[PDB]
């Protein structure tokens, strides 16, 4: 495709093209993009299940294509390639074939009891605390 | 600068890298709250296996007959030894002494276990009712098993006995306390097949059916006897007894009541699940989840089937057998289906429903309807439509994409976001090259292979060689990637248990350290009054001790949260 | 000779030193400041570990001159702890041959501890 630079990839290209891709799913599943999430906990509010909150293929290549920041054709196989990259992240998830929809964890992200899938919250140690737990620890 | 050998011998954790995490575990535990003498038996029980009282006494320095005896007992009253009396062909009988991880984890989950006990029963309204159930839940797991008599036979006041006596009621109505019995000390593997053995030569001498028949028909045999066997605690036969005067049911007087584990692992499991839906499914739609799970949780299934530890998998069929029987518990219980008209009754007064959907782009049945039908329509299974309108929780199917989803965010926040990707491309396909990983996710070749190698180290990536030459040289063979989930599960069950017991071992090092300053602060007249009976410097140091002891437990219980997971 | 070949990424600077740490240095996430609900926890653990550590089950680990002065007297006794052979046992649940050390036929007391309601952990 178009991602290769000189016999590499653009990862700057990579990066804004699936961050304009990602909000423009964000923008179509749920009922104002990065609107409710603002005051998010107290009022926050999503599609009924009957509500086909999904977005095809076909809209993210015409939006794509209107946006000119792509500057080339695309392909489908190649939004379809980078959204499996953001599915990847678990950015979004695949609920059919060629229909993809932003998942609420990639929401929370960008911005009580402990969790493991909320973990950017969590702040680091302070230096000095010898009864501090590693994960390279038992291998090292 | 250059560290010695003598540094890092002392200060980093090297000597403790080379320990068993279970028997490191085990007896840090038992050394923490029993006795060293009794972490001595436990930890030989753990290195040997089964052990007489002989062989214990013959295999370690420094205790004889009576003394293993009594720590023994010690052990065994808190359920931290299972036993086994076998008969030889001789005649000479010999008591067996196995090691249990149900005692070992009653110690270690036993202040969550009163946190679940206190905030399960929303007893939150007010304080005494506090002060009743925690000091019962902390005596019953302190003590082992405790009859109810004889915890009454303590107490003075009528009217205070009279509530102790419903709130045990109460506790063994809804699963959290029940009898104990000598089903709690033997081993599940001695006792099945101690039953297939007995419906094995119960099955006539000549008959027509060949030896498989025999097994089979012994094995089905054998195994209704065990679920029998199995679910004879849950019956609730030890609440059936009236009090002499009417209107008031009593738990027996002379039954022996104990913590029932496996009630409290499916309430971890239920806020497992809770911690999953509230990343895919909303906050509201997430607090009915969290009531559907707490109104369906006394009846749902184990969390490990018992006939799974019998040594029955060898054969294919009993797998398939396995798993088709859990899919029809989880299913078909009478207690396990739910409609919206069920979680109508239980819904807060707080939680209201009323503007949490739209359309199109007070406690009614329609809008729990519509957040269960969003449940059940997510990419999750968190919920499964068997006839329309009502719901049951796919426990076969919901558990290993938990521990995929937990284990793939612990990657992530500890190699990063990249590892991540990684892990989930080559699960995604799942044996791939490279090159192919390259195309396929998109990123630099060099971060590819850096991110590759340090997931190797984790057993989250394994390298499938396949070799073009006559001698497998390295060179000129090409290498592919997979990912093993089992492999990665169990190494990281065996890292989090290896953590948490060296952030016990260092907790009771720094205890065992400062114990004269401990010993000096927690006498009853220096308690209270630390201020004005201690000098600065030793206040300085028990506010560093006990910041530092609360800081390790805190730690112990996130891990104990990320570690139940791949234990499921 | 060994050392000719490299490979491609690698140059001659960055190779030959070999410091492998013995110290690790990926944290995980749960390393984070404590919360009430996580205090309230850590004071009931630390309750329980207190009341297992004094119980009649603790099988410890494995100044008493014999000169006798008149100030024996006016000195009080330490404590009358309870022992493994005085707690009500119920004896379905132990094999035969420990009945010998646990006093099948003695006093039958039950220490029950009284609950610490507050944290009396001093912060």
């Amino acid at each position: 495709g178009p991602w290769f630079t000189d016999g590499e990839l653009d990862i700057e290209f990579i990066n804004s093209l699936l961050t304009i891709v990602w909000r423009f799913i964000s923008e179509n599943t749920f009922p104002n993009g990065f609107k409710n999430f603002e005051n998010g906990p107290k009022k926050n509010v999503f599609y009924a299940p009957n509500v086909k909150n999904y977005s095809t293929t076909q809209e993210i290549l015409e939006f794509i294509t209107a946006a000119q920041v792509a500057n080339v054709e695309l392909t489908p196989s190649n939004i379809r390639s980078l959204c499996e990259v953001l599915v990847y992240d678990d950015k979004l998830e695949k609920v059919t074939h060629d229909c993809y929809r932003v998942t609420l964890e990639s929401i929370l992200q960008m911005n009580e009891e402990f969790s493991i899938f909320n973990y950017f919250k969590m702040f680091p140690a302070s230096k000095h605390d010898k009864e501090v737990v590693y994960f390279d620890e038992w291998t090292i | 600068k250059l560290v010695t050998p003598e540094d890092v011998m002392t200060i980093s954790s090297l000597e403790q890298r080379t320990l068993n995490p279970d028997l490191f575990l085990y007896k840090e535990l038992v050394k923490a709250h029993l006795g060293e003498r009794a972490a001595s038996v436990i930890g030989m029980l753990v290195a040997l296996g089964r052990l007489s009282v002989r062989e214990l006494v013959e295999k370690i320095d420094g205790m004889d007959v009576d003394s293993v005896k009594t720590t023994l007992v010690s052990l065994t009253q808190l359920r931290c030894v299972k036993y086994l009396q076998e008969t030889a062909i001789s005649g000479k009988k010999t008591t067996y002494y196995y090691y249990n991880e149900e005692g070992i984890h009653i110690l270690l989950y036993s202040g969550l276990i009163i946190d679940e006990i206190i905030t399960q029963m929303r007893v939150n309204d007010e304080e005494e009712h506090k002060q009743l159930v925690a000091e019962i839940v902390q005596n019953v797991i302190s003590l082992g098993s405790l009859t109810v008599e004889d915890y009454l036979s303590s107490v003075t006041s009528d009217s205070m006995k009279y509530t102790i006596s419903s709130l045990f009621v109460q506790l063994c109505e809804m699963g959290y306390l029940i009898q104990i019995s000598k089903l709690h000390y033997t081993p599940i593997e001695d006792l099945w097949q101690f039953l297939y053995e007995k419906h094995y030569k119960n099955i006539p001498r000549n008959s027509p059916l060949s030896d498989l028949k025999k097994r089979s028909q012994a094995k089905m045999n054998a195994k209704t006897d065990f679920a029998k066997i199995i679910n004879k605690p849950n019956e609730l036969s030890q609440i059936l007894t009236v009090d002499p005067k009417t209107s008031l049911r009593i738990v027996k007087p002379t039954v022996s009541l104990t913590i029932n584990l496996d009630r409290f692992m499916k309430g971890r499991r239920s806020k497992q699940l809770i911690n999953l839906a509230k990343t895919r499914v909303g906050s509201v739609t997430a607090q009915v989840y969290k009531i559907a799970l707490r109104l369906t949780e006394q009846k749902s299934p184990k969390i490990r089937d018992p006939l799974t530890q019998t040594g029955l998998l060898q054969d294919l069929e009993e797998a398939k057998s396995f798993q088709d029987e859990a899919e029809l518990v989880e299913e078909k219980t009478p207690g396990l289906t739910f409609n919206a008209i069920d979680l109508a009754r239980h819904l807060p007064a707080e939680l209201d429903l009323r503007g949490s959907l739209l359309s199109r782009k007070p406690h009614s049945a329609s809008l729990i309807n519509s957040h269960l039908k969003i449940l059940a329509s997510s990419n999750f299974p968190f919920l499964n439509e068997t006839k329309p309108g009502v719901y049951y929780v796919p426990y076969s199917k919901l558990m290993p994409v938990l521990k995929s989803s937990v284990y793939e965010y612990v990657i992530a926040s500890t190699l990063g976001p990249s590892a991540m990707r990684l892990s989930r491309c080559i699960r995604d396909n799942k044996l791939v090259s490279e090159k192919i990983i390259n195309s396929t996710a998109l990123m630099k070749e060099k971060d590819i292979r850096s991110t590759l190698a340090s997931l190797i180290r984790y057993n989250s990536v394994e390298i499938q060689e396949v070799p073009r030459t006559a001698d497998r040289s390295a060179s000129r063979a090409v290498f592919l990637f997979r990912c093993k989930e089992t492999h990665s599960y169990n190494f990281m069950r065996q890292n989090l248990e290896w953590n948490m017991a060296n952030l016990l071992f260092k907790k009771e090092k720094l205890k065992q350290e400062n114990s004269t300053l401990l010993k000096k602060a927690n006498r009853d007249d220096v308690k209270g009054r630390e201020n004005e009976l201690l000098l600065p410097s030793e206040l300085n140091q028990l506010k560093m001790v006990n910041e530092r002891e609360l800081n390790v437990f805190a730690r112990l219980s996130r891990l104990l949260s990320l570690w139940e997971v791949f234990q499921m | 000779n060994y050392m000719s070949n490299l490979p491609f990424g690698l140059g001659y600077g960055d190779v030959g030193k070999n410091h492998i740490t013995e110290f690790p240095s990926i944290p995980l996430p749960i390393n984070g400041p404590i919360t009430n609900k996580e205090r309230s926890l850590a004071v009931k653990y630390i309750n329980f570990g207190k009341t297992v550590k004094d119980g009649p089950f603790y099988t410890g680990s494995m100044t008493n001159d014999g000169i006798e002065r008149y100030s024996d007297k006016y000195l009080k006794k330490r404590k009358i702890g309870i022992s493994i052979d005085d707690h009500p046992y119920n004896l379905n649940l132990f094999p035969n041959e420990l009945y010998n050390v646990m006093g099948i036929n003695k006093k039958k007391l039950l220490a029950i501890s009284k609950f610490n309601n507050a944290d009396d952990v001093f912060t």
